[PDB]
RNA sequence: AGCUAAAUAUUGGCGAGAGACCGAUAGCGAACAAGUAGAGUGAUCGAAAGAUGAAAAGAACUUUGAAAAGAGAGUUAAAUAGUACGUGAAAUUGCUGAAAGGGAAGCAUUGGAAAUCAGUCUUA
RNA sequence: UUUCAAUGGCCCGUCUUGAAACACGGACCAAGGAGUCUAGCAUCUAUGCGAGUGUUUGGGUGAAAAACCCAUCCGCGAAAUGAAAGUGAAUGCAGGUGGGAACGCCCUGGCGUGCACCAUCGACCGACCCGGAAGUUUGUCAAUGGAAGGGUUUGAGU
RNA sequence: AGAAGCUCAGACGAGUAGGCAGGCGUGGAGGUUUGUGACGAAGCCUUGGGCGUGAGCCUGGGUCGAACAGCCUCUAGUG
RNA sequence: AAAACUUUCAGCAACGGAUCUCUUGGCUCUCGCAUCGAUGAAGAACGCAGCGAAAUGCGAUACGUAAUGUGAAUUG
């Protein structure tokens, strides 16, 4: 809306907020991020530390699609379980565990942070870290490492 | 004349909500009068709390306030929980355990598990009857400070907070004041 | 001016539909009819139903 | 939950009543409809 | 309301087409009701006017003035009609033009292509 | 210049961008004119399947 | 819903029966008393209230109930007074002591400004 | 219903659609606060306009 | 060495439909006899300009004048619509009435004088 | 309303330390005439949902560029850290201390309890500087591997 | 007691550049008003009358000839 | 210190063409279509009507001929 706009306030004063000695022009300090290292370095060095220079190696034809790891923690894991299967496993004794399948949830990795109940439990995942799958062991399940 | 230091100090309080929701505007009428016509601090603190915008009243989940009503030293275990806000649900909390909470706006998984798990959800006005003077409540409130902007709030040399970049990455803001081999660590 | 004004401004779905679920049952509601402007002083009953 | 009578064509009570559908216990938002309405009522606009 | 899309609602087109129709155009929309006999007899309820139609004038300052078609002005979309005449100040008479629709046929000008019109139109002749 | 909180800008519109600007006014009658094409499709070689 | 949120749509700020001006505005409603836009005195914001108009050198009272709300055409019941307007303010105060009476003042105030109504028109 | 469904289970024609739900239960604030649980609590009603 | 529909583009042309657009100093330069009239050797440049009334019924006739016209009359619902035509603003101008004015005027406050006017009461 | 009297009253707009200025622009009048739009970003506000969220790229449907409905993707968020290879967040009630909202209790205070917030002390994760235990196979002595523990340094972390 | 209401009390009042709030007026859109109008809409002129601190609004008289407005909201080529 | 003159105000008459209302126009979006030319195109010149200069149409068969449809005009 323009009916609750600043320009509707300002109709009858003549400068148009933009004051009587400095005035409105068009660009009197360049146009865009122009000035970084002269005039302007006061604002890139206090608010924009680390903006020049080059850092690190250089990649050629990077593709994200190889690199895809999402990952979950340990207490996440239960929670991709549907309802039914959290009910019937969850607190009893069953001579067999559920399987997660971490990768189907669309996960690379299972990390560890977070504790899981004392119900064995088989996770099936591409990776897993150290004492994320301590904790699946110390807790009665077990990890599968799939392709 | 009159040398007076400052002139019509307008106070920085809110004298109404900003939202034009009817019912809101009910439930300040009630709590309103319950702060005008008692006593109850309780009841003064929550016609502030109804007041508040949206930043200021940030989300509380179920295991925070079951975190909150199961500590040891205290117990307050059976007292009413009270939020001006919403309570999000927390889905890595297993079990819920069985809470009576009283807030604006409950998520439909927070509420369908507290009152699967056994206890009860209420709304402000509903409490104003059960409790109106507010005895046997927990007055909780969520980590305002938890918002993005807070990462970045009061940014600037050794300051620790997080910069305005368009892409996290190593050609983003790491060279020049980010580490002493590029001239200076800012 | 230009054509590539945004003329279409995107609302979401659940809003939407709570703004639907609102106006059907502000229809149920008498008094906020008589208010709208329909003549229903005399109306046997309000929400009405006929038959198939 | 109240029942709801069906009128027939001559405007006659039918024995048959409907119960009242939740959707008229649902909340009723003046403020959320105008906000909602003053955005869709821009959707079928043509561009000058 | 209409609604075929090869039909125009604006009321621009529509006041072109009625004032840049050609004169084969301006003969249908030039049409004129019939008197109660004539409708009942021919089950017509309105035809276009033609020269030396015996018709009745309904409407305006010359309503119930009878005379016969000398003219239809179609450029103009004015029926001039005899004995329909308006003094000129030099004592010349001037045919006043009367629009079709505020007239009404009392007795048409039979002819073979005009009893076609009639039966084609649904009619009895 | 640049004084203000927030990221620095990154605008790519140094070129005659307003020449090729794209709008979107015929995409419900792009959506219409597929959907007439793919039941003619469908009517011209019925009975099997369109796909 | 409830009484409190009809006022709260209604009312206030748009509804057939208002007449906004300057800085004031009128009630129309043919069910208002007062003619004063309010939650005392507007029965489609709040629950069963009276009012009284006139017609043909005769006045009608109107009234409500509870139970009936959701039947628009048998909600309002009429009773007609044709006879004086000392005894047309005794029927009002009468029809409402077993009533909450805050609108006996009102109500007796139209009834006998419409009755100079009528005096003046005969007049 | 199956077009709205209702405040706790799933509109059919809504896929995973439920009512919403007020921030006040019930909105008749007036009977709320003359009850007997609000009114025999607050403390002794203050005086109303005041004399000069 | 080679061919190949569909999904794609479309400030041109042809034909349709619309519009939270513009409403004659606006919208195309052009609502009209507009790429016209006009300008430059040329390449080029390029306007201004819509509205009597329902219908011309566009003012017969007499009279004054050399005439243009005027005054009568007549037409009309109306000429306070007469083609120098709907409405007809301000700048500026003439006439009339009122008042002021000794090298500026205008303006503010307060009252006199002159002009003008309403409330109020009259009643209950 | 006009006019007279007494009193006061410089010509506005402008840049300027300073304009009645012998500084600029302005003879008059009518109509036109200058912070807009879009791609973003940041604070603040409102609304809907909420560990999720986003129907509108498309499909269905609607006789109709609207509305309505829907699949699979995907964007942002749910994990950081390092240049990388890579590793990847519970000693504890998800921890102590101080101030604290609200409530309870006791005879104005006192006692318990501590939400949000900041001061602060520690723990965890990663990088860095050490440190070389299992295990793995392949060179076993070696190759590979990197747990325990140590820093009181570092991160836009838990 | 248009609770967005009512009521009592005290203190205070300069302002350029600049900020913010609430209002006034213009064109178009959805809703509304048993809305105004050829028995005269809009517009225009006015030594008439009324309202507001003001932007502005209302009205009597004259001229005129076909449309126009109040309230809630939307929008902008809005003073 | 009267008139004239100068200025202000009002009525009326001028000058001027603002305002209001309209609008066979423009602008914008959408939809459908594929069709120029050596078988002489686009464009140009000059002509053609009973009374025509322009615009529109047409080409010495010249505001047009044949053919088809409609069915009684054209009009100053």
């Amino acid at each position: 809306p323009t009916h609750v706009s600043k320009t509707r306030k300002l109709r009858g004063h003549v400068s148009a907020g933009h004051g009587r000695i400095g005035k409105h022009r068009k660009h009197p300090g360049g146009r865009g991020k122009a000035g970084g290292l002269q005039h302007l370095r006061s604002h890139f060095d206090k608010y924009h530390p680390g903006y020049f220079g080059k850092v690190g190696m250089r990649r050629f034809h990077l593709m994200k699609n190889p690199l895809w790891r999402p990952t979950v923690n340990l207490d996440r894991l239960w929670t991709l379980l549907p309802n039914e299967a959290r009910d019937k496993y969850l607190g009893k004794n069953t001579e067999v565990a559920p399987v997660i399948n971490v990768l189907q949830s669309g996960y690379g990795k299972v990390l560890g942070k977070g504790r899981l109940p004392e119900t064995p439990v088989i996770v099936q995942t591409r990776y897993v870290s150290r004492r994320a799958e301590e904790k699946i062991k110390q807790a009665g399940g077990v990890v599968e490492l799939i392709a | 004349g009159i040398d007076i230091e400052r002139h019509h100090v307008k106070k920085s309080q809110r004298s109404k909500p900003a939202s034009e929701n009817v019912y809101l505007k009910l439930l300040v009428k009630l709590y309103r009068f319950l702060a005008r016509r008692t006593d109850s601090r309780f009841n003064k603190a929550i016609l502030k709390r109804l007041f508040q915008s949206k930043t200021n009243r940030p989300p509380i989940s179920i295991s925070k306030i079951a975190a909150l009503t199961s500590r040891k030293s205290a117990s307050s275990q059976n007292k009413t929980t009270v939020v001006v806000g919403t309570v999000t649900d927390d889905e890595r909390m297993l079990t819920v355990p069985k809470l009576s909470i009283a807030a604006l706006r409950f998520t439909k998984s927070a509420r369908a598990r507290i009152l699967k798990a056994g206890g009860e959800v209420l709304t402000l006005d509903q409490l104003a009857l059960r409790a109106p003077t507010g005895s046997n409540t927990v007055l909780v409130r969520g980590k305002k400070h938890a918002r993005e902007a807070y990462r970045h709030f009061g940014f600037g040399p050794h300051k620790h907070k997080a910069p305005y970049v368009r892409s996290e990455g190593r050609k983003f803001e790491r060279a020049r004041g980010r580490r002493k081999s590029r001239a200076f660590k800012v | 001016t230009k054509t590539w004004r945004k003329w279409h401004v995107k609302v979401n779905q659940n809003e939407k539909r709570y703004a639907i679920a609102s106006a059907v049952a502000a229809s149920g509601v008498p008094s906020l009819l008589l208010a709208r402007g329909h003549r229903i002083e005399e109306i046997p009953e309000v929400p009405l139903v006929v038959d198939d | 939950r109240p029942t709801v009578s069906i009128y027939n064509k001559d405007g006659s009570v039918s024995s048959e009543t409907l119960a009242l559908p939740f959707v008229f216990k649902a909340p009723i938002r003046p403020d959320l409809v105008r906000s909602v309405h003053t955005a869709v009522a821009k959707n079928k606009r043509q561009p000058y | 309301m209409k609604f075929s899309r090869d039909v125009t609602s604006s009321r621009r087109k529509q006041r072109k087409a009625h004032f840049g129709a050609p004169s084969s155009v301006r003969r249908v929309l030039m049409s004129a009701p019939l008197s109660k006999e004539l409708r009942e007899q021919y089950k017509i309820r309105s035809l276009p006017v033609r020269r030396d139609d015996q018709i009745t004038v309904i409407r305006g300052s010359n309503k119930g003035r009878e005379g016969k078609i000398t003219s239809v002005y179609r450029k103009k979309f004015l029926l001039l009609i005899e004995r329909v005449t308006r003094e000129k100040a030099n004592g010349a008479s001037a045919p006043v033009g009367i629009d079709a629709s505020k007239v009404v046929i009392t007795k048409l000008h039979l002819d073979k292509d005009r009893k076609d019109l009639i039966v084609r139109k649904g009619g009895k002749v | 210049a640049i004084h203000v909180k927030g990221q620095l800008p990154n605008a790519h519109f140094h070129k005659d961008w307003q020449r090729y600007v794209k709008t979107w006014f015929n995409q419900p009658g792009r959506k219409l004119r597929r959907r007439q094409a793919r039941q003619t499709k469908a009517a011209k070689i019925a009975p099997r399947p369109v796909e | 819903q409830q009484d409190e949120v009809i006022w709260q749509v209604v009312g206030h700020e748009f509804c057939s029966y208002r007449i906004k001006g300057e800085a004031q505005n009128f009630c129309r409603n043919e069910y208002n008393v007062t003619g004063l836009c309010n939650r005392q005195s507007c029965p489609l914001a709040n629950s069963r209230y009276a009012t009284v108009r006139e017609d043909n050198g005769k006045l009608y009272l109107y009234m409500k109930t509870i139970e009936r709300a959701h039947f628009p055409s048998k909600l309002w019941q009429r009773i007609k007074l044709s006879k004086n307007y000392a005894k047309a303010l005794e029927q009002i105060d009468q029809q409402l002591l077993y009533w909450p009476g805050r609108q006996i003042h009102r109500c007796k105030q139209r009834l006998t400004r419409l009755t100079q109504y009528l005096l003046k028109a005969r007049r | 219903d199956s077009v709205f469904g209702s405040t706790t289970e799933v509109a059919q024609l809504k896929k995973n659609y439920f009512l919403p739900e007020n921030i006040i239960s019930n909105a008749d604030v007036t009977r709320l606060i003359n009850s007997d649980e609000i009114q025999s609590i607050v403390k002794a009603a203050g005086p109303s306009r005041v004399k000069r």
